[PDB]
């Protein structure tokens, strides 16, 4: 694979580590733990 | 001279719902997928 540069506020796809979406990214006030990746809604969707 | 309460609901909440975004949501391919099937759109939007 290559590598691209991180934009923010702009509606954009994105590919992390083989996790295909669409949408807008912003810094987050969650804190997480040395053994998690991400995170997960009710629908058991991505949202970190 | 006594005075009584009595209760009466009278209306009810109005809500609207999206076909593609709650069965495919952000990918192309199921939308192409999800054309070929009916217009159950068109009588759920009527109904609500």
């Amino acid at each position: 694979k290559k590598s691209t540069n991180l934009v923010k506020n702009k509606c954009v796809n994105f590919n992390f580590n083989g996790l295909k979406g669409t949408g807008v990214l912003t810094e987050s006030n969650k804190k997480f733990l040395p053994f998690q990746q991400f995170g997960r809604d009710i629908a058991d969707t991505t949202d970190a | 001279i006594s005075v009584t309460t009595e209760i009466l609901p009278v209306s009810m909440t109005k809500t609207s719902v999206d076909c593609t975004m709650y069965i495919c949501g952000d990918s192309t391919e199921c939308s192409n997928l999800l054309l070929q099937y009916g217009s159950f759109c068109t009588q759920l939007k009527r109904a609500l």
